[PDB]
């Protein structure tokens, strides 16, 4: 009975080179708690330009976009305490292994890092006891886990997932899927996903379709 | 922080190579101080130990006095009241058994020596213990003091002048032995000087009657000025590696940024992670350091006190962590968006 | 009637962690001078690793890929002389300007960078005059024909271009393909295009589609 | 090589960084070079002047010889033929406007001194020229040395012995200010030695001579100590400054190893713009450290020529160059499938 994200009449203009060009236009979005909603579209009409906008990593150059608790706080401080982003690549720190990736969020966040925590959100992911392993030791579908249940480890009521498929063929990108939608429903996440496989949308409440930055 | 000390566990390699270079120039840094401060009480001991509060010359030709061409008048000294004549000369002593080169300061009969040589002023040659044992000579023997025989009357401590040890004669021996009228070569003042010197007469401090030796300034210079460049020179590697080095961990730094890692998170990472380093070849510097140079101040005059081996230490982690932060100002800067990407 | 480029029964298999990986399984393609050949699939089905075996970037872990006219040939050597990127991003070097993405080819290759052949090529992908450009004052439908131009200083006979139309609106990126299919058949190259976007499919003479590391086939 | 100079031209700020860092330690080694040359032969320049063969000294209890103990007596010298008694001696010498310490050799009556320095060996002291201008003594002018009063013979040219200037006297003159009846502290041997010295005689090089010096030895081991560690800093210092400067162009020399560039190549840029920054380094710190020096070498002791300043100069360029091949090694190693994907 409450949206967690409100994009409205959003727009960003960035500079491309000597001239500029219209990314994102009046884009309009509403997610409520426990929504999957996909963005689909070709490759550049828009899809990262509305998720960076959504995850509060620029502002929009016109319109406004407000998260729902998390009034009155810098774009930073919202990412942090509201927002669990799934990178399109899985963005595994290197020299950490599969659980210290989910507490070296607990940690920017000042917070005694929560070892049980972070194993049991390793299994809930489908890692469990793999949270001693290295990156060398974690397949493709295993470092988009990582990535998954580490957005989850600081409890966001926003979950943004950048294409999580994209290195993955047909079979590990339904497993990922069906845990975002799975996550998603489990824990009443308002989650946005781009992608651009039209055979995902199956697993998705809604979907918004995209060109040349404008939403339809 | 967290990110910080981990990336140097697993990526140990790299900090070594940098972290010896620091620990180098460390090392060169403390043992370089070491040596000055040595070669600094090689010159100074002596006068030091008397601890004068002024020192009156004589010079010529209104130029700045020297201790190789001072020398005071039995009137001279009458004039400055509440003043003791002190003779400094180097000259050739010989023994039945050696001989050697040393420094000769001559004081007037019965004036107390200073605690570092102990003893008082008696008739004859006060020998340094060390040197009485090289030339085989005991107390009694009569030894050849700049061409004249005189009397070793005892052996006391050993303090130097001009890179040699001081023989402690009476004023009287002083001038048989220098050759000279002058009942001194300075005048040593224990209180302020309430009288105004002479046109030839000039008062100086402890500091300035140390220029006038002329080894001490020239040397002691030159090495303060090395000193100071390895100090920049530190400073200058540490903000040239970690900028480049910062530059590096942009992706690690944007992912914490877009995760919603404030920029003071990020700082102190970055500065925390430059501060172990440094501090492990700062203190692996200094540590071979104090050891080479407690092994060497047996051959080479190497002062080593806590001071000359930490003051530089700390003086040169502090320098790198101002560098450090020159070089980190730009973690704060790094587009989240990089990580999108 | 007789191909550029063979690629017969190649596959590969990376070490994917503590396991292994086939990511791409027996394919078989042959491109012919003057053909557009366009690839397209899901993302993750096998069209950058067919690509990359085409490119000589890796060999496969069994079957054979055979670039005629460069037999004898190590990998290296057959890129330089025979093949030209037209990479998913740009990949413009920095410090150089817009003609010296094209003149640093010609140097690699041992001769006296052309500036006339520099130039002439980057007029055609419609960048007369924009030598002096840097890449920080070019955009990105900009970068990427820059990108064609330096493809086709070395004149190759394989031209491969990995999705170049990426993050080009709808317009732009409709000259780019338009400009791949121009210069293809202006200089008679054989071109591999891998493509996600099934609106080009209709500049390429012949597509193939894949999934999982398959191409299909009847 | 063509990346690696244009690399340079649009980047000129962070190679500036560490060119100055090159720089300084360069110029640290350049003074120290030429300081520890200027001190030998401010230790050394009078007996280099003299040129002997071989020298024999006296010692004590079989200890190591010292100029500061050394006589020979009047028999001892006849005893070594073909040789030439030397007496060496520091002390005071004083005119009637002023005074000072400096050293004085002797040797025998009318032996011609070595064309580096000139003259006879004349009745009396021969005074360095400079040292009469401060002391505002001319010839004929009577002076105090070491408590005696000496006419002054002529002037000479400038040598040094343990930072002071030579005086050169006769055999007999040397005696009465230094206060020995000895002929002289050591002997010089022009010929090859062809009798047979003591159980307490020694015979020793022109170079083991030096160490007969209390300073030399003591002084020009620690200087040349530094300068090995300036070196090996300077190498390290390329070394790691480089390894970390190269991982950051793997992109871009992934993007030129995916377009066909060979092996050399990458490597032969890469070198290419290391030498380039170590040249520019070295020659602006060593440019600015002969400058320095020149304009120093008036106050303190400083010999500079061609070799002292670029043979270090050189030796550092050089060994930037092999800690630069260490260091881009992993150039050639860069698959170029990293310019396919992301990084
Ligand atoms: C064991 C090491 C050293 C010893 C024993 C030593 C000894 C001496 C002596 C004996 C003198 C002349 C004073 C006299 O004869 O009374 C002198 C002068 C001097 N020393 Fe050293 N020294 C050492 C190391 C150094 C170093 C490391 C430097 C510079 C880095 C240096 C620079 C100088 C200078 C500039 C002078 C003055 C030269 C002049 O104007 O005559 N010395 N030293």
């Amino acid at each position: 009975a409450a949206p967690v994200l409100s994009i409205t009449n959003a727009s960003v203009v960035y500079p491309d080179g000597i001239s500029t060009v219209t990314a994102l236009d009046s884009a309009n979005v509403e997610i409520f708690p426990g929504e999957l909603v996909a963005i689909v579209g070709e490759s550049g009409s828009g899809k990262s330009t509305l998720l960076s906008i959504a995850g509060f990593l620029q502002e929009p150059t016109s319109g406004t976009v407000t998260l729902h608790g998390a009034e009155g706080l810098d774009a930073t401080s919202t990412r942090r305490e509201h927002i669990g982003f799934v990178f399109q690549q899985p963005n595994l720190l290197g020299s950490l292994t599969a659980r210290e990736q989910l507490l070296i969020t607990d940690h920017l966040r000042g917070i005694k890092p929560r070892k049980d925590r972070a194993d049991e959100l390793l299994a809930r992911v489908g890692l469990k006891g793999l949270g001693g392993r290295r990156v060398a030791q974690l397949s493709g579908g295993q470092r988009q886990r990582v990535n998954i249940a580490r957005a989850l480890m600081g409890n966001p009521q926003l979950l943004l997932a950048d294409e999580p498929t994209s290195a993955l063929d047909a079979r590990l990108s339904k497993e990922i899927v069906e845990l975002l939608r799975d996550v998603t429903k489990e824990f009443a996440l308002a989650t946005l996903m781009v992608t651009h496989d039209r055979s995902q949308l199956a697993y998705a409440d809604r979907f918004v379709e995209m060109a040349d930055g404008k939403a339809l | 922080m967290f990110l910080g000390i981990r990336d140097i566990r697993a990526a140990a390699g790299r900090f070594a190579l940098i972290a010896s270079v620091v620990g180098l120039i460390t090392l060169l840094i403390v043992m370089l101080t070491g040596l000055t401060q040595g070669l600094g009480k090689q010159n100074t001991s002596a006068i030091e130990a008397l601890a004068p509060h002024s020192v009156v010359f004589t010079t010529a030709g209104g130029s700045s006095p020297e201790f190789t061409s001072s020398e005071i008048s039995e009137q001279q000294a009458e004039r400055w009241k509440d003043s003791t004549p002190l003779g400094v000369s180097q000259t050739r002593i010989e023994s039945d058994q050696n001989a050697n080169t040393t420094a000769v300061m001559g004081l007037p009969e019965g004036t107390p020596l200073p605690d570092s040589v102990g003893g008082f002023i008696e008739q004859g040659a006060l020998l340094p213990a060390e040197l009485a044992d090289f030339l085989h000579v005991r107390a009694g023997d009569h030894i050849t003091l700049g061409g004249a025989t005189v009397t070793v009357a005892g052996t006391v401590k050993t303090e130097n002048y001009s890179h040699t040890p001081v023989v402690w004669v009476d004023t009287a021996t002083w001038q048989l032995v220098s050759h000279t009228k002058a009942v001194g070569t300075v005048l040593l003042l224990n209180q302020e000087p309430t009288i105004q010197p002479q046109d030839n007469e000039v008062v100086t401090d402890l500091k300035g009657a140390f220029q006038a030796m002329p080894a001490y300034k020239s040397e002691r210079s030159s090495l303060l000025s090395m000193q100071a460049f390895l100090y920049i020179i530190s400073a200058l590697v540490t903000v040239a590696f970690l900028t480049v080095w910062t530059l590096q961990r942009t992706r690690d730094i944007a992912v914490l940024a877009a995760l919603g890692a404030s920029k003071r998170y990020l700082l102190i990472d970055a500065l925390g992670q430059a501060a172990i380093i440094l501090a492990a070849g700062v203190a692996l510097g200094a540590g071979i350091g104090a050891l080479l140079g407690w092994l060497i101040a047996g051959s080479v005059p190497f002062s080593l006190g806590w001071v000359s081996v930490l003051g530089p230490a700390l003086g040169i982690w502090l320098l790198g962590l101002i560098g450090a932060t020159i070089a980190v100002r730009n973690v704060t800067k790094v587009d989240p968006q990089i990580a999108l990407g």
